[PDB]
């Protein structure tokens, strides 16, 4: 079987240019907002995290850090031993793990 | 001749003596040996490699001359000294600085002197044992934090596991057989005593702390 | 591999058959108009760079 | 736009970032120290205008040594300058950037102050991949100063 | 330095035959004049050197500066600018997610997997299922690529 | 796994002088902060595959 | 390619059976201005490496240095 073959998923369009083979566009393409644009867009939500988000974070972050682990047995001992004895079911829809 | 020959000669001294005096008149093979290896001025002892140095030095100097020794494109912007109609004067300075730049010939040879090589493809290659890779390694990689902070994470909880492990087998001798093998027990479990045997408890075979 | 000696370059159009739809006498009609051809192209490149 | 800020608290000498407040005030700050330059070369001239304008037609100083006469433009360009900056700055420009500044949080030494721009974050898959500063290797908190307020 | 001469053979009167004595002379001769410009060059190689140790404390006060920056937060070395128009960076994502989706064929050899002969064989029946036909596959978030 | 891992796209920098366009093209282009994202595949050059539309010149082999 | 398992019958690239091959680019003009080597060192680790460092600055002010 052909060495350089390939099985793509997505539609690509080739170029028509001789001498040369390459992809010169993506079908229906759009174009999201610049590096800019999305620089200013981050600064906000980094600036109101930054002024009004950190309080309480010591404690959402050990629960973070907990939920981690591996087997759920060691993640009831995290929470009771690292913070304060907590509850599963009530810092998962802390944390939004919770349907 | 040159001083480099002139200190062979003076640590040879002895070994001239031994090979010319003694071997190299003799007859018969330890006289042929002898003047085989004789110890003197070279023959056929020049350098070539000196000798190109200087033929190259000599003739890229000569060039230097010319190209540094240009008139001025200022003076020639006055109108006044030596120079009225000069259409190609900003040419003047191209030679100089061409001249100027080759100080860096060397300085800058190959790719890995005119960047960070451990940053580029080819540094991979190398460190490979020179065997090809695929043009996205430098990508595919894991983070050399973890590597490193994770080696000494597992030293620094491998000596409080040290101190625990003694604990335990502490706690333990001082456990009954009954406890030892009921304790962490499948519960299908009929315990069943054994004869007892004389076992050591010893925590390193090897007489170590 | 009609101009070469010894070909076994076998899968390049020599155990195929290849027929075409141009004048016979191929080496006396049509090959030396492919050589006409490059003497105008050459001889016009020259009178031009030159 | 980078520019790091001297406020006062009453007593307090505090310091912040044009990073730390809404991009629409940026600007309005980052117009004021554009006109800083015009106000200040601005003055320069008049310094130099009306020192060579006295140096030459007052025959009292016309009457030394250059190296007088030129000491004085020269003192007198660069003192215009400085001169325009504090009426630009004490008019209203110094009151207004601290008035723009209302609600940004300030810090009381100078080396505490984050750039905004150069703090690390992540994109959060657990929050619809926005960008955050909780990022897993964060222990305790940011803990700035106060809100400042005018 | 005197150099031993096995006498085999008897050397040229240095009256007579001047010419062979005269190499080895030159030679020193040349090496003596090299030496002249080595030690008039001594101020001024020696001014480069003086300015590259005075030059070198500029140097640590601007890498400290360039990578620390004004207040330790970090300077131009966290820059990074790029000549591509916002059309040939949203492409070259969407080239990214294309090489993502973009598999080959026939995936891996069957015969180096655990046969269902062999499972029977064991204990263990497999059951057969069916193909998934509904799936269809995408590329994920931009920071994975 | 290793064919696929390698079609993942290496990145490869758009200066390039060997291709006389893109010298003279190059010596007009506005260098622009590209500001960080959060990511670390930021493709901000051209990327190292034949088929890319600014790599095509270039002869993988 | 052998050390990533799979071997190899023959040698070379001028494949005999169903495969596309790759002739070195002719050394003249016509191709030469077209096409140009591959240059390794212009393949690059990604600049956003150096924005890791951004935790540095952070832990130093935390600790106080
Ligand atoms: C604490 C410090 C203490 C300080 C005080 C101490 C004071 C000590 C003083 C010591 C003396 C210093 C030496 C200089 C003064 C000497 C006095 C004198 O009379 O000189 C006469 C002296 C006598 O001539 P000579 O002895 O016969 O030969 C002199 C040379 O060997 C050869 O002479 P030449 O004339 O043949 O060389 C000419 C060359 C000289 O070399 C250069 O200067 C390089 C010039 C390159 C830049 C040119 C800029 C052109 C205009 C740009 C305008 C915009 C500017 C914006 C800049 C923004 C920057 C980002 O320039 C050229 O190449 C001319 C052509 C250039 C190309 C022109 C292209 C124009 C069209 C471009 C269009 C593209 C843009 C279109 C866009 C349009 C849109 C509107 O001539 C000189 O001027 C000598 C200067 C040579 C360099 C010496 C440097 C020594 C090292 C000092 C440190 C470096 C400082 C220099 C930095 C300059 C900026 C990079
Ligand atoms: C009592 C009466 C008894 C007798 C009565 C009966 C007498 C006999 C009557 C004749 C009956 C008909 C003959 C049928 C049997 C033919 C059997 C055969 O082997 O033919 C094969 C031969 C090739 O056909 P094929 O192999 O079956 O291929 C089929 C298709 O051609 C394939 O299609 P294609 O398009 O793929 O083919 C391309 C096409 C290409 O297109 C062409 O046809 C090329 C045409 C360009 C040349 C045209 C000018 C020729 C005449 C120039 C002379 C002008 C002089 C006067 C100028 C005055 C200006 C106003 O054809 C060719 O390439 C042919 C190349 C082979 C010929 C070239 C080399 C020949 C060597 C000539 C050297 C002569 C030196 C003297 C040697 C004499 C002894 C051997 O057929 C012919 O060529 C027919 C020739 C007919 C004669 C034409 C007029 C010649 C005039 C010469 C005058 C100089 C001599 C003066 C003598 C005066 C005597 C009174
Ligand atoms: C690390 C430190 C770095 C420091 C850096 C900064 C500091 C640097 C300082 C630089 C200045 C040092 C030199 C100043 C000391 C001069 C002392 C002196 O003795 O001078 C009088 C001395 C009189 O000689 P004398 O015969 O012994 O006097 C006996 C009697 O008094 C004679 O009796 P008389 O009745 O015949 O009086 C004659 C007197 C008459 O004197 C006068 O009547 C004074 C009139 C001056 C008027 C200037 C304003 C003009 C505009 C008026 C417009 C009004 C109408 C329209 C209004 C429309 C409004 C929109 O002659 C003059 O002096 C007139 C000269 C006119 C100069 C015009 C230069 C225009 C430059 C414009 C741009 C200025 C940019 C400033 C930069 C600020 C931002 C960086 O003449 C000189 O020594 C000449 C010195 C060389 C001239 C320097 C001026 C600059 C020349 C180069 C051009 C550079 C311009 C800047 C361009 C930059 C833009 C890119």
């Amino acid at each position: 079987m052909q060495n350089t073959t390939n099985i793509v998923h997505v539609p690509v369009h080739m170029g028509h240019t001789h001498y040369f083979d390459y992809i010169d566009s993506f079908p229906k393409l759009k174009e999201g907002p610049t590096l800019e644009e999305n620089h200013i867009t981050n600064q906000k939500i980094l600036r109101e995290q930054l002024i009004s988000g950190q309080q309480g974070l010591e404690q959402n972050l050990c629960l973070r850090n907990c939920f981690k682990l591996s087997q759920k047995r060691y993640i009831e001992f995290c929470l009771d031993r690292k913070c304060g004895g907590a509850d599963f079911q009530r810092a998962a829809t802390i944390l939004g793990y919770t349907k | 001749m040159n001083p480099i020959q002139k200190a062979w000669l003076k640590i040879l001294e002895p070994v001239s003596y031994v090979i010319n005096e003694k071997m190299a008149k003799r007859t018969g093979i330890i006289g042929k040996l002898g003047r085989f290896f004789a110890i003197g001025p070279r023959e056929y002892g020049v350098h070539p490699i000196n000798r190109m140095f200087i033929f190259m030095n000599r003739k890229y100097m000569a060039f230097q001359a010319v190209a540094l020794h240009r008139y001025s494109f200022v003076k020639s912007l006055t109108h006044n000294g030596f120079h009225m109609l000069r259409v190609f004067r900003h040419f003047a300075f191209v030679l100089p600085a061409t001249v100027l730049a080759g100080l860096g010939l060397f300085v800058y040879w190959g790719d890995d002197n005119k960047c960070y090589s451990p940053d580029r493809f080819p540094y991979l290659k190398k460190r490979a044992g020179d065997m090809a890779l695929p043009l996205n390694s430098l990508n595919q990689r894991t983070s050399a934090h973890y590597i490193e902070i994770n080696a000494i994470y597992g030293a620094e909880m491998m000596k409080r596991y040290h101190k625990v492990w003694e604990n335990i087998i502490e706690e333990r001798s001082k456990a009954t057989d009954q406890e030892k093998k009921t304790r962490y027990a499948h519960p299908s479990y009929q315990y069943s005593p054994l004869p007892v045997v004389s076992i050591p408890n010893v925590l390193n075979p090897l007489n170590l702390q | 591999n009609s101009a070469l000696i010894g070909s076994e370059n076998q899968s390049d159009s020599m155990n195929e058959l290849n027929t075409n739809f141009s004048m016979t006498y191929y080496i006396l009609t049509v090959l030396p108009g492919k050589f006409i051809y490059w003497i105008y192209e050459i001889l016009h490149t020259f009178f031009v760079v030159c | 736009s980078n520019i790091f800020l001297e406020l006062q608290d009453g007593d307090k000498t505090v310091y912040t970032h044009t990073s730390l407040i809404e991009e629409s005030k940026q600007e309005q700050i980052q117009a004021i120290y554009d006109k800083v330059p015009q106000w200040t070369n601005g003055g320069r001239f008049l310094g130099f205008w009306l020192s060579m304008e006295a140096v030459n037609r007052v025959q009292s100083v016309a009457k030394l040594p250059i190296y007088y006469r030129a000491g004085i433009v020269a003192t007198s360009t660069l003192l215009g300058g400085l001169v325009s900056s504090l009426v630009f700055w004490k008019s209203g420009n110094e009151n207004q950037v601290a008035k723009l500044a209302n609600g940004a949080p300030v810090y009381l030494k100078k080396w505490e102050v984050p750039e905004l721009s150069k703090l690390y974050f992540f994109l959060d898959d657990d929050n619809n991949f926005k960008p955050s500063l909780n990022h897993h290797a964060v222990t305790q908190g940011r803990q700035y100063y106060k809100i400042y307020q005018h | 330095p005197k150099i031993v001469n096995p006498q085999l053979w008897p050397n040229p009167n240095k009256l007579r035959f001047a010419d062979l004595y005269k190499y080895q002379g030159v030679e020193m001769k040349k090496i003596n004049d090299s030496i002249k410009n080595y030690k008039a060059a001594k101020f001024y190689i020696g001014g480069i050197l003086g300015g590259c140790l005075v030059f070198k404390f500029f140097i640590d006060a601007a890498v400290d500066k360039y990578i620390f920056g004004e207040n330790g937060n970090g300077g131009k070395f966290l820059e990074m600018q790029t000549i591509n128009s916002n059309y040939d960076y949203y492409y070259n994502r969407q080239f990214q997610r294309m090489r993502y989706l973009t598999e080959d064929p026939a995936g891996d050899d069957p015969l180096q997997k655990t046969k269902d002969e062999h499972l029977v064989d064991l204990g263990f029946i497999p059951k057969v299922f069916g193909a998934n036909v509904e799936v269809r596959k995408r590329a994920p978030h931009d920071k994975y690529l | 796994a290793t064919r696929w891992y390698g079609r993942q796209p290496g990145h490869l920098l758009r200066a390039d002088t060997y291709w006389i366009p893109n010298l003279v093209s190059q010596r007009f282009a506005k260098h622009q902060p590209a500001h960080w994202d959060g990511t670390q595949n930021m493709p901000i050059f051209r990327l190292a595959d034949p088929k890319h539309k600014d790599s095509y010149m270039v002869q993988f082999r | 390619t052998l050390r990533a398992g799979k071997n190899i019958e023959g040698s070379g690239q001028v494949h005999f059976g169903y495969h596309d091959q790759k002739w070195g680019m002719p050394a003249i003009p016509m191709f030469q201005l077209m096409y140009y080597e591959l240059p390794g060192n212009s393949i690059v680790v990604n600049p956003c490496r150096n924005q890791n460092y951004r935790l540095y600055f952070e832990m130093r002010k935390k600790l106080g240095i």
